[PDB]
């Protein structure tokens, strides 16, 4: 990790720089930090440097719930990443919301969590085909599963009520995306009880493990449903959003993939 | 033979008068300078003043004090009323000579009695602030009337040309439905220039290049809107005191009357040595932007005093010694904060509070940092008053009304969110830490 | 130097004795003045010293309580408006701190704190706006608890500078530490006491002595103290 | 039983502000006279400042002057002023100018403006009254104050003043009117030159999207309500230091007609364009009754507009026999505020005999003073006529000769009729030259 | 409809009897008034005609020749500036007009022309501006010789009007026929002979009389009274 | 033509009308003339009047002049009318010189002018070769010759008078085709004076040849002369003239056809 500490070395001395240049034109404390926000250039090193921090935590993050990647699951971290990074950037061009150092993060903690939910899921696939695994992997990932589940839930019922006791804003997207993330921890639920009765059984289970996965494709349905009635509501109020059909698109694929599958098995 | 010198200068001074008025070239400024330098060799006295206030301001000629007041001796002798006028700036503003205040009182009080505008400017708002002599109503009120009177017989014909107040600083009851039908006339425009057929990113290529066409005069239309309308507010301003002065309608109110009439004279005919200063100051010539500011800081200009005091603040002004330039500096910042200005107040507090000119006094500057916090609402004040109020910088020390100052610094801007957040987050972390080892 | 010393300008005439009493003037600070209409002026400088405070302060009056039981009898007291609160201080009964809730309708409520109730050869001095004025304080405490220091009773000090012109009002109020205060009132009546004065700098007169063949005024300041006066 | 009539009225008030179409005013105007029929002040002078004016009710005089009777013994500040006018211009009652002085005044002391107005031009113009400064100053200042109150407030809304047969007396002071006049030609030109899309070359102009044109000319009329407005604040500010004593010394006959100039641009001109209008669709009888009230105001476009309209003897009210004396009267009004086209027009009224008696020499005169002071070529050719045929005075030639010539380098339009006059007198100086 | 005939309204309390000479006033010309505040009036008019010449018109001081004598020894003329020429009059010498013609640098051109020189029950009476006013006629002649008039000597009369604002200034310049002129001055001192005042019609007093139980004279116009008295 | 008198008919009925229709709105002589000088619809009319009036006073002054057209200098005098026509109406917009109707009737005298100068081109070629020539053409031909010359000479003296006393405008111009103009009426009175001592005599002259052709060499070269010094007069001040470049091409065929002829022969 030679290289890491040289990114992260070079970029404080970058920030270090900024923090100098800013500090010798007014010598106090106050103007110092209004200089360094509204100045275009001081504000878009420390977004660089955010940037960074966030990369390092997400890797540590990575170091400590998940003991070693498997070698095909970075690339699907990647693009499920730039379609996450992608969607915030599009609803933010397009709610007018512009540059505040107080929403900039959020989309950025939105990018960041929305990946890790996809790395839970990632990492369940592998479990269903896992014939080696202890018991410190399954009781310290359930534990992943929760505490980031009530977390995202938690600041869901901070936006919740801020949109509700302030009136229709751009706060309205954020819980909608905390929704889904709401379902995604919702997802793990069910896979990790299913995933529960086959280890413990030296025998596969027919219909259980199709009532699993017709449960699962049932809420996956009615989770996006509330989600496509999110979105419509958007046309009425504020402006067309030319954003979030890309996981429009994905989520009646979902229905198809529920709604096809369970009448070819019943 | 004399009255044959004296024939040659007055033919010397024309043409050089002639050339200034029509040219505004700098080499022919300078040249109708030297033609006036070689009249004030035989003492011609419109010559002498004419380059007496260029010798000592520094904008057609290179600056020399020494000279400048060596010959203003000769101009007060004579009896000349802008003499006696600038020599009083001299002996106020402590400028090449030896600084007595009751020197610069006489001399101000004779160019007025010369007939003078500059010092009636400056005997009247010298009499307003109480700067000098006693505070009244009726001497300030006397030497402003008499500068109000001809500023308006000057607008009233001539337009009265404008000029912008820039700070350096911050850069470095009459006419509701005029000023919202020009706002909304305004945007009216502008949706109209920006629906076009994109006139900006248009089907482009190597351009049509047709032109514009609208730039120009859009900006002749604004600007001499603007100088109309500041023509018709200082006529109503002017009318508005007459009546608050005489007694008709309302009766007669000391302080509004010269409010206005202050405001009257200050957006007269001798701010356009504002910008002279202001563009002195660009091109790096201190030694000439704190002597065109200093005259205009002693006539009572708030951006003067402020612009004149932000430049004896940083050290770039090398005529004052270097052992004299910021109590020469306190008192313009003195001045510009009993004429309402925020960061005149913050400045003189973090002056008391780093021992800057005066002695280091934290009590002192404590009452700074209020008058700026609760008259103006400036959150900078906030903040500082809550940074004393944190670790007791003369007074006792209490962490809770410290967070009280953040909270209301983080209320009153939306710009003071991140210092008040990471000022807030040590607080606690002390205290925390405090309780900890307790 | 400063902004505070203040000068008048004085036109006596010809004959003129220097006083020997109070500010002292000396022959070498003179200017030669001439004005417009070749009026030929001899003006004297007075030296800047204003100093010591040798104005013989004997005074035989009453005690300053004398001069504030009235203001305590009258039992008439001032109110100020603040942006969210309202204080009102009532001398020599107490001072009340409180704001009124409108709720919409039928209601309302009254957030009430309590400041306290009454059941030497130099004066101290506290520094208002910059400048030092002597004044007389008033010690109190016993207010309601303050919970931020374990139901202590709110404490506070009442102060007392002149102002001659004045309705018994509040100029400022103050919070030194959490729940102990700090008031102030602009009375017209405690500077009848020797030292609770306005200390005003002596004014140093600057004479303007007339030469032989000049008038004692100058013409254009002649006419200019007809014009305003008529304009008054 | 009076409670229901101000609920009627208070319809009447909603529908009108609330509506400005045609069927909607004439429904709130019954409703107004409904509740003027048990006579509601309020209404009654409402319904009667249209119902004699027209344009909104049939015009009905003598009702107007049955209950302008009992307006006025109540003591309605708007019944005296109107009735006032009534008795002074001769509206279907006997003329006399004394009663019509007494009811002006009386609806001055109503507190009412137009008889403000009145009084202060009556004053002004010596009509009816000695000429005098303070009366007219102080009933124009009445006015003023009131009008640049409203200016400062709701923005001085603009109305263009259309002529129907289209000291310091130099500007009245200079520079913030002079700027506001060029503010507000830049912007005109501003605009002008935006339109222009013959370089559009498939594009700029947007095949047909006039959404930029019509608020481009909103604008030019939002512009132009800034730019009048600013400069009846310099006018009237101008106006206060030349009447009372600063600035310029104390100059009545300079500052009264800068009142003069505010007062009459106010609001009370709005009167002008639903004047203007009620000509453009016949109804003839509706013209010349609301030009008279903006004639005996003080207007020096209406004292035109009226003079006119009584000239080709269209107005209904008054007798065929009677339409020319006061044609006469508004012309010579309309020719002291100096106003060019009525000191030929009145020289013509005296040239044919009209109204008046035949008599050449006030002809004369007319035309001469049309003609030194106004530089009318008009006069200066209709005078060398008066001179080349001796009507008047003595015959000669070379009077009307030179006359003829300032008459061609006058005015760039006069080269064609100076040459027909020149060439018919050089035929006659020919003729007799040759009979001699 | 006779504009220049004057009025004014006045208050002269209660008990009044109407004059008898001057104007007549009569009574059934009447009229009922009342102002916003509930003061019931009574204004009667005389009749407007303010006709003949009975003011008693007598006039023991002697001819208009003498009042003008002073102007003639003074010596001591205003000029006056028009268009082209300039008209230099001047009384009891000449009349004289003259156009400079200002050559580049040196000389100057002077093009001096000559009008003239000097070595009844019913008054004549003009009209200028309109309205007629009397008059007092001179002649005078024998000026520079005219070619359009075959070298005949020019001659003109002078006018006199009266003004109280006059300062012996020309109104304007006129001629009858070529080569003879009349020009118009304006003298301040003639006019206080009766005869020749300027005719100013004689004001016509309309009286609006009170009814007890009201002020003498309406309440509104008092403060408005007071109201241009403080400016 | 009895179309001609019926269109000339027509003609002053066209203006009969406006004028009265000018005279009952504005019922005195001097502003029913204004509006006539103005309003579009009325000024257009009231020239083509004078157009048609002028070509009626050309055609009548013909006849008496001349007794019968050949019906061969018809169509000579069609296209070349029909150049200077151009000409003309060139002129006026080039100099900028504005829509004045005092104007308009100046250059209408120099196109009249110039067509009466070709028609006694055409007839003293045809007298050339007549052979029964009477005394009343001669004396017919000899008073058009003489009044062309005083009009010409009285034409130029007010022009060259115009360009001393008022300065540089379209009158120099003017007198310059004037003086050009005397070019052509000096060469037929050579030609006629070499063919009436050609006909006063029975036998033919060999000298007359040689001295028509001398002096058609001598107004070759003052007619190349006058072309010349207008190109020089016109570069200097005003602007490019782009005009009479169309004879000077036929004025310089004129100097070929004249010298190289004299040098061919002789
Ligand atoms: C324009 O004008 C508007 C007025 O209409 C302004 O409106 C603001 O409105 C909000 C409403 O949400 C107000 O916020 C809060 O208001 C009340 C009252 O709180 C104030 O009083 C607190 C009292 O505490 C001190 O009291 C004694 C004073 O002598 C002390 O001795 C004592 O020890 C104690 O310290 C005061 O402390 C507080 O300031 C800050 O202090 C606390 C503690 O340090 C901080 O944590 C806070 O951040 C606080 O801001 C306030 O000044 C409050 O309601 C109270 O009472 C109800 C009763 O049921 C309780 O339920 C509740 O818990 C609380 O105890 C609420 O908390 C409310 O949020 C705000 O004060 C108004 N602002 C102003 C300036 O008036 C609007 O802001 C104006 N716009 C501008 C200026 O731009
Ligand atoms: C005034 O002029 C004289 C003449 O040369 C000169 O000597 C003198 O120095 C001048 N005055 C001053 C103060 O320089
Ligand atoms: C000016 O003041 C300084 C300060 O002591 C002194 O040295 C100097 O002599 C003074 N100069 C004059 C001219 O008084
Ligand atoms: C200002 O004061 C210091 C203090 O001793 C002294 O050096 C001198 O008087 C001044 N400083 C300089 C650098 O001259
Ligand atoms: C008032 O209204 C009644 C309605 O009945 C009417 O009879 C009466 O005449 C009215 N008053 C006057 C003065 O006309
Ligand atoms: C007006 O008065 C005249 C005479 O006084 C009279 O003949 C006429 O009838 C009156 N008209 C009206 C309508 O009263
Ligand atoms: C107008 O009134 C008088 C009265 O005789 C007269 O001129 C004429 O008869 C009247 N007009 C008409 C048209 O009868």
């Amino acid at each position: 990790m030679f290289r890491t500490a040289v990114m992260m070395a070079a970029s404080l001395a970058l920030t270090g720089a900024v923090v100098a240049h800013a500090y010798y034109l007014k010598h106090q404390f106050y103007p110092t930090v209004v200089y360094l926000t509204k100045s275009s250039p001081s504000m878009a090193v420390l977004y660089i440097q955010a940037f960074v921090l966030v990369f390092l935590l997400g890797k540590v993050m990575g170091k400590v719930f998940f003991g070693q990647l498997r070698a095909a699951e970075m690339e699907h971290l990647l693009e499920r990443s730039w379609y996450a990074v992608t969607e915030t950037c599009l609803a933010f061009t397009v709610f007018r919301d512009d540059f505040s150092p107080r929403f900039v993060a959020l989309f950025t903690l939105l990018l960041f969590l929305k990946c890790f939910h996809w790395l839970a899921e990632d990492r369940v696939d592998f479990m269903e085909r896992s014939p080696n695994i202890s018991w410190l992997f399954h009781c310290r990932i359930v534990s992943l599963m929760f505490l980031l589940g009530i977390l995202d839930f938690l600041f869901v019922s901070h936006a919740y009520h801020s949109i509700l006791t302030r009136g229709a804003s751009v706060q309205l997207v954020f819980g909608f995306e905390y929704a889904i993330l709401m379902t995604m921890v919702l997802t793990i639920f069910i896979k990790y009880v299913l995933h529960s009765v086959d280890l413990q059984s030296e025998n596969p289970w027919d219909n259980k493990a199709v009532y699993m996965l017709y449960t699962e494709l049932f809420t996956g349905f009615i989770k996006v449903l509330l989600y496509m009635a999110f979105m419509t509501i958007m046309i009425k109020v504020h402006t067309f959003p030319l954003f979030a059909i890309r996981p429009m698109y994905l989520a009646m694929r979902q229905f198809k993939k529920a709604v096809t599958d369970a009448i070819m098995s019943r | 033979a004399k009255r044959r010198q004296m024939q040659e200068a007055e033919m010397m001074y024309q043409t050089g008068m002639k050339i200034l008025n029509g040219s505004n070239k700098k080499s022919q400024k300078r040249e109708a300078y030297r033609y006036l330098q070689k009249a004030a060799s035989m003492n011609h006295t419109k010559a002498l003043e004419r380059v007496s206030y260029a010798l000592l301001f520094g904008d057609y000629l290179p600056q020399n004090i020494q000279a400048a007041r060596e010959m203003f001796e000769k101009l007060t002798e004579e009896g000349s009323p802008k003499g006696q006028t600038a020599l009083g700036f001299l002996y106020a503003s402590g400028l090449g000579v030896n600084s007595s205040q009751a020197k610069a009182l006489v001399y101000y009080t004779f160019g007025a009695l010369g007939g003078n505008l500059i010092a009636h400017m400056v005997l009247g708002y010298r009499y307003w602030a109480g700067i000098g002599v006693l505070q009244s109503c009726e001497s300030a009120l006397t030497h402003y009337r008499l500068v109000a009177n001809h500023v308006a017989s000057d607008i009233s014909l001539t337009g009265g040309s404008v000029v912008q107040r820039i700070r350096l600083p911050d850069e470095v009851l009459y006419g509701r439905g005029v000023q919202v039908n020009y706002d909304l006339a305004l945007k009216y425009f502008q949706k109209a220039a920006e629906q076009g057929w994109v006139d900006g990113q248009l089907q482009l290529g190597s351009m049509y290049y047709n032109g514009i066409g609208v730039k120009r005069d859009y900006k002749q239309a604004l600007k001499y809107f603007n100088l109309a309308s500041q023509g018709g507010h200082i006529l109503a301003f002017y009318n508005l005191a007459q009546m608050h002065a005489s007694g008709t309608g309302v009766m007669r109110s000391c302080h509004t009357a010269v409010e206005l009439f202050k405001n009257v004279c200050e957006r007269g005919r001798w701010s356009e040595r504002l910008m002279t200063a202001y563009n002195s100051y660009k091109d790096g010539d201190y030694n000439a932007a704190v002597i065109q500011y200093l005259l205009l800081a002693e006539q009572g200009y708030e951006v003067a005093q402020s612009n004149a005091a932000f430049i004896l603040d940083q050290r770039e002004a090398s005529i004052v010694g270097e052992n004299e330039t910021y109590p020469r500096a306190l008192l313009h910042w003195n001045r510009a904060a009993s004429q309402g200005y925020t960061v005149a107040r913050i400045k003189l507090g973090d002056y008391h509070f780093y021992g800057f000119g005066t002695d280091v006094d934290y009590e002192t500057a404590f009452i700074h940092y209020r008058l700026a916090s609760e008259q103006q609402h400036s959150a900078q004040a906030m903040f500082n008053l809550g940074y004393m109020h944190e670790k007791g910088l003369g007074i006792k020390q209490d962490i809770h009304l410290a967070k009280r100052f953040y909270d209301m610094a983080a209320e009153a801007s939306p710009d003071a969110q991140v210092p008040v957040f990471l000022a807030l987050c040590k607080l606690g972390v002390v205290y925390f830490l405090q309780y900890i080892r307790e | 130097l400063s902004d505070d010393i203040p000068f008048r300008v004085n036109w006596p005439g010809t004959e003129f004795s220097l006083p020997t009493t109070g500010v002292l003037y000396k022959e070498d600070n003179y200017v030669i003045m001439t004005t417009a209409h070749k009026e030929k002026y001899k003006c004297i400088l007075p030296l800047v010293t204003s100093g010591d405070e040798e104005e013989e302060k004997d005074y035989k009056g009453p005690n300053p309580r004398e001069l504030l039981e009235p203001l305590f009898k009258q039992s008439s007291c001032s109110y100020r408006i603040e942006s969210y609160w309202t204080y009102e201080v009532c001398h020599g009964k107490h001072i009340r701190q409180y704001h009124e809730e409108k709720e919409t309708g039928q209601k309302i409520n009254i957030h009430e704190y309590y400041l306290g109730n009454m059941l030497s050869n130099e004066i101290p001095t506290k520094n208002i706006e910059g400048q030092m004025t002597p004044y007389y304080p008033v010690g109190m405490g016993n207010g309601t608890p303050c919970s931020l220091k374990q139901n202590r009773p709110r404490s506070s000090t009442v102060m007392y500078i002149c102002h001659p012109e004045s309705k018994h009002e509040i100029l400022s109020v103050a919070e030194v530490t959490t729940c102990e205060y700090e008031v102030v009132i602009l009375t017209p009546l405690l500077c009848s006491h020797p030292k609770y004065r306005f200390r005003a700098s002596p004014v140093n007169d600057i004479f303007c002595q007339s030469l032989p063949g000049s008038p004692f005024k100058p013409l254009t300041l002649r006419q200019l103290e007809q014009q305003e006066e008529i304009l008054r």
